[PDB]
């Protein structure tokens, strides 16, 4: 297969996983010092789709409004797309697992923007093989002095 | 009191 053919196939796998919302190979656990986390129940291989960070897709004005009212945990994921700020707001309690995944700067998932015909989705891709029983972790990416003073776990 | 997540 060519690079394009491999990319096409991966896109098709991802699109179909976004659509099904299929969230296999993961479960909730209580992890010391973190509250809930999500742990692998099967091995994931480097590059596998893991899960969508799924919630309410919103623009910046609404995201500010909502965060003024929340300030309730932190389940808001900001990103840039076509020169504008969006947010995936996962505050509302659902059975979706991406929202329960905890933070590490040296985790095992990497968030990627995935476009489907003009609608942006935030997806987690395994950045290395992930062992059964290990906690899923990605970088939340807030390095601000204000946040880290209050939440030193952001530093690690 | 709060932090966010930011795609990087
Ligand atoms: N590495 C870490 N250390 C301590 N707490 C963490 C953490 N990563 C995430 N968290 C916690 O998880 C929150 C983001 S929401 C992720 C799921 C959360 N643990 C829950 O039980 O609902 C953070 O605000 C913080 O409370």
């Amino acid at each position: 297969k060519s690079k394009a053919e491999l990319q096409s196939e991966e896109r098709k796998r991802i699109d179909e996983l976004i659509e099904s919302g299929k969230e296999e190979g993961m479960k909730i656990d209580l992890i010391d010092g973190k509250g809930r986390g999500v742990i692998a129940t099967k091995q994931f291989s480097r590059g596998d789709f893991v899960v969508e960070f799924h919630g309410d897709l919103i623009e910046i004005t609404d995201a500010k409004k909502r965060e003024a009212l929340y300030a309730t945990g932190c389940y808001m994921y900001y990103f840039q797309y076509l020169s504008k700020t969006y947010c995936v707001d996962a505050t509302r309690e659902t059975n979706r697992l991406g929202r329960l995944i905890n933070h590490s700067k040296c985790g095992n998932c990497q968030t990627k923007l995935h476009d489907i015909d003009g609608v942006p989705h935030l997806i987690l891709i395994a950045s290395r093989d992930i062992a059964a029983g290990e906690e899923l972790l990605y970088d939340y990416g807030d390095r601000s002095k204000a946040s880290i003073e209050a939440h030193p776990w952001l530093k690690h | 009191k709060r932090h966010r997540k930011v795609l990087r």
